[PDB]
């Protein structure tokens, strides 16, 4: 189930709203439908009234307001291990090449903390 | 200070107040709206980083003598604009509104003693003359000035007080 | 009766009934914690709201604090009584003696003295630098400037020229330390003391650990010191150890006020805050002050807005540069940047103005001659432009004097040179008469004669 | 007529239990690259710690009319908007 609305589109900057008690954290990942594909938005910054900011990872245009976003709860995840070999990705972990689906066994958040 | 951006809506109500023809009935709404603002508890709740539909309909709770179909419309307008704090000077525009449109002036009158009827209602007629409109004087003598009298009316002052004319004086220097 | 509401760093807002706002430049006090903290009112906002700068600490100060409204000004004692010790920004005592047995105290805010109270003065103050008094000489009474920028030298000069005028004035002396080091100032007082001359110089020290609002409210204290003593008509020395801290805790404090960034982020109101200051540093006909001004330059840009508004302030300026003290070349002064009012055949003479001139001209030349010395070498110059450059060189060297205060860094011991025997030297290097002398012979001498003893052996 | 409309309004906060939050006590309102807006905390100092969800600190450097800016002495990522401080 969806949750938040889009209030705003300023180019790659799009402001999401969100019910106070379920604010996303930073970092966080949402999706949303433009159109006929899913679009992932990256959380930036928590403004103040459940009002979030995000980066479009990926073309902006055709994004009405009001449009609802549904929230992953995890950062960016990425399949990762030995069937990545060979296979070409975008930032996203989606396979490049024609060559179907990659046979993840895991999929790790991009966002983590030093050794 | 919120006197710029309380001017629209205290324009908008008083227009659909003419238009529905409760002035003051809204004035009341308006006295009441602005008192709730002053509660020491609703001041830091407004203060508060709470979303505006939120904030809105808990202001809407603590007001149970509001015209909900007119008064809940304002408060939630202003509240979507986070405006709600703009209350008291809604209502002072307001009743400044009301006083230009019924063509009435309020007129404070200082000197060192109080007045006769006679010489407040020669007062009163050059003033309604002075402005072409009614004229409602308020008598605030005074215990520094020790003769003459000080007529304001909006912000245009008449001054014949004699200390007036012996600061006036001492201007020569 | 107030109460405090917003805490920005050094600035405090405190809230007051309407009918009670405290005046501009009012003295406010709030307990914070176990001591007590003044505020000074700066800005008077609407609503009985004012804007103040602590003096003082800020941090542990909570929202809604009792605020207590003095109904006067920054006050400091003067007069006698603050002679020989050493006083805070407040006018507290410092030092660990007893308190301050003051008679007086003055306001630190306070107006320029008019136009018809100036007093024009030219009797030349002779110091014991050569290169100070032939390039840049001043008068009792006036303002020199000395600039540079970090590690110059301009607290060496300082101190030379504290050691030099002090031998023929009699007369009280104040010394300001502003945003300094406080190393320098506890070993200033305590050669003051074992010289047994502390008993006549008053001592204001706000230093660089200082909260932002005592670096810049210093230096008035120190001012209205220096006009006590002017007013009783004595002939006062004011020492401010560096002008520029003044400037830049007023642009630190800027931004917090409220006001705009201006040129290179400074304060907007950048000149006229250095005029006000300056404008009360002058001679008048019931006493003169005679004032000497380190004046920092940020990143060594002369060009910066803080040194720029500075010059037309001084009668004197002399100019420090890195690239002169890093050949070792002391005191590092340029001396085809320094300038003095009163370098004028009138009041100097015109002996001394010839042979400044004709230095500063030789001097010229060899800048002239150096880019084509750096590629082509020295080999391709006219044979006079070699004599140019062989003369400029000699000039430069003599320039260097050996100080009293330096004999901890280069252990040679220090030099007092006389007016008379620096333009009889310089006259005669410029005339050729000591052309078969090395360089070297030069270097570090007090006088021409020491110059030839030295060239004996080399 | 004002007096007894006051306690009205007293009556009537009271009637739907809207509250002040409770001093030494504040919620965070916004969050972006490492600092922190909360509102509340009437009784913070400058330069006080403020003790943030979980075993993390946060340093007051603002006094607001409104709210108290600090910096996270540490991650930053997981804080959310509305956690109480
Ligand atoms: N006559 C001199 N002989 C030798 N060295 C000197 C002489 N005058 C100055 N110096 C050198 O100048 C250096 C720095 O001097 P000083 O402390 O006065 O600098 P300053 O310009 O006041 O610097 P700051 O900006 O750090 O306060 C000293 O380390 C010293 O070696
Ligand atoms: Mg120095």
């Amino acid at each position: 189930m969806a949750t938040g609305k889009i209030v705003q589109v300023i180019g790659a900057v799009v402001d999401v709203e969100f019910p106070q008690d379920a604010v996303p954290r930073v970092y966080d990942a949402l999706e949303v439908q433009n159109g006929n594909e899913r679009l992932v938005l990256e959380v930036q910054q928590q403004l103040g009234g459940g009002i979030v900011r995000t980066i479009a990872m990926g073309s902006s245009d055709g994004l009405r307001r009001g449009l609802d976003v549904k929230d992953l709860e995890h950062p960016i995840e990425v399949p990762v291990g030995k069937a990545t070999l060979g296979r070409i990705m975008n930032v996203l972990g989606e396979p490049v090449d024609m060559k179907g689906e990659i046979g993840e066994e895991e999929r790790w958040a991009i966002h983590r903390a030093a050794p | 200070e919120f006197i710029t951006v309380a001017r629209p809506y205290a324009k908008a109500a008083f227009d659909f107040a003419v238009e529905h023809q409760s002035v003051e009935r809204w004035q009341d709404m308006l006295a009441f709206a602005a008192e709730v603002t002053k509660n020491e508890q609703m001041a830091e709740l407004l203060s508060g980083a709470l979303a505006p539909e939120t904030l809105a309909e808990s202001f809407i709770a603590v007001a149970g003598e509001q015209l909900d179909e007119n008064g809940q419309n304002l408060i939630r307008v202003m509240a979507e604009n986070g405006r709600l704090n703009a209350l008291p000077d809604v209502l002072e525009q307001f009743i400044h509104l009301r006083a230009v449109s019924e063509a009435t002036a309020e007129v404070d009158v200082i000197s060192a003693a109080a007045l006769s009827e006679q010489q407040l209602a020669k007062i009163s007629a050059a003033m309604e003359k002075r402005l072409s409109r009614k004229v409602k004087l308020n008598a605030k003598i005074d215990k520094s000035v020790m003769a003459g009298v000080i007529i304001r009316a909006g912000d245009m002052v008449i001054d014949g007080s004699v200390r007036g004319r012996l600061e006036r004086l001492a201007d020569v220097l | 009766t107030g109460k405090i509401v917003q805490v920005i760093g050094a600035v405090v807002d405190v809230e007051f009934p309407q009918d009670a706002v405290p005046r501009v430049y009012d003295a406010l006090e709030v307990q914070n914690g176990n001591e007590r903290l003044v505020l000074e009112v700066q800005q008077q906002l609407g609503g009985g709201i004012v804007r103040t700068i602590a003096m003082g600490s800020s941090d542990g100060l909570r929202r809604g604090l009792d605020v207590k409204d003095l109904e006067h000004p920054i006050e400091v004692p003067v007069g006698k009584a603050t002679l020989g010790r050493i006083m805070n920004v407040l006018g507290e005592p410092v030092d660990m003696k007893g308190e301050i047995g003051e008679e007086e105290r003055w306001a630190i805010h306070r107006a320029a003295p008019s136009y018809e109270e100036l007093s024009n003065s030219q009797e030349l103050l002779e110091t014991g630098i050569k290169v100070i008094d032939l390039m840049a000489p001043f008068a009792k009474g006036g303002k020199v400037g000395l600039f540079g920028g970090a590690g110059v030298g301009k607290t060496v000069n300082m101190m030379e020229l504290i050691r030099n005028i002090a031998i023929e004035h009699s007369g009280y002396s104040v010394f300001a330390g502003v945003g300094e080091r406080t190393r320098e100032g506890n070993d200033f007082y305590h050669e003051m003391t074992d010289s047994n001359v502390i008993d006549k110089v008053s001592l204001v020290y706000g230093q660089m650990n200082e909260p932002p609002g005592n670096r810049l409210r210093v230096a008035l204290t120190g001012l209205t010191m220096a006009e006590k003593f002017r007013d009783e008509g004595r002939d006062v020395l004011l020492f401010v150890d560096n002008i520029y801290r003044y400037t830049l805790a007023g642009t630190e404090v800027s931004a917090l006020l409220g006001r705009m960034p201006s040129a290179v982020g400074y304060q907007p109101t950048l000149a006229e805050e250095m005029g006000v200051l300056q404008e009360r540093i002058t001679s008048t006909k019931t006493g003169s002050i005679t004032s000497v001004q380190a004046v920092y330059v940020p990143a060594d840009d002369l060009t910066d807005p803080s040194p720029a508004t500075t010059f037309a302030h001084l009668d004197a300026t002399v100019v420090l540069s890195r690239q002169i003290a890093s050949l070792g070349i002391y005191p590092a002064v340029d001396p085809l940047d320094s300038t003095s009012r009163q370098l004028d055949p009138l009041v100097v003479g015109q002996e001394h103005y010839d042979t400044a001139r004709g230095v500063q001209s030789i001097l010229q030349r060899y800048q002239e001659l150096k880019d084509i010395i750096a590629i082509l070498g020295m080999d391709e110059l006219s044979e006079e432009d070699k004599l140019v450059v062989a003369r400029a060189r000699k000039i430069q060297r003599f320039l260097s004097q050996p100080f009293f205060v330096a004999e901890v860094f280069t252990g040679s011991p220090g030099k007092y040179v006389s007016l008379k025997d620096t333009i009889r030297g310089f006259k005669g290097i410029m005339e050729g008469e000591y052309d078969h002398l090395p360089e070297q012979a030069f270097y570090m001498v007090g006088s021409i004669e020491e110059a030839v003893e030295k060239a004996k052996k080399l | 007529n004002s007096t007894e409309i006051s306690e009205l309004i007293k009556q009537r906060i009271a009637q739907f239990n809207v509250v002040s939050e409770a001093h030494n006590e504040g919620t965070i309102v916004s969050v972006s690259d490492g600092v922190i807006r909360i509102h509340g905390l009437a009784d913070a100092m400058q330069g006080e710690m403020i003790s943030l969800p979980g075993n993390r600190y946060a340093i007051a450097l603002n006094l607001e009319r409104d709210s108290v800016g600090a910096v996270v002495m540490g991650p930053y990522a997981d804080l959310a908007e509305g956690m109480k401080v």
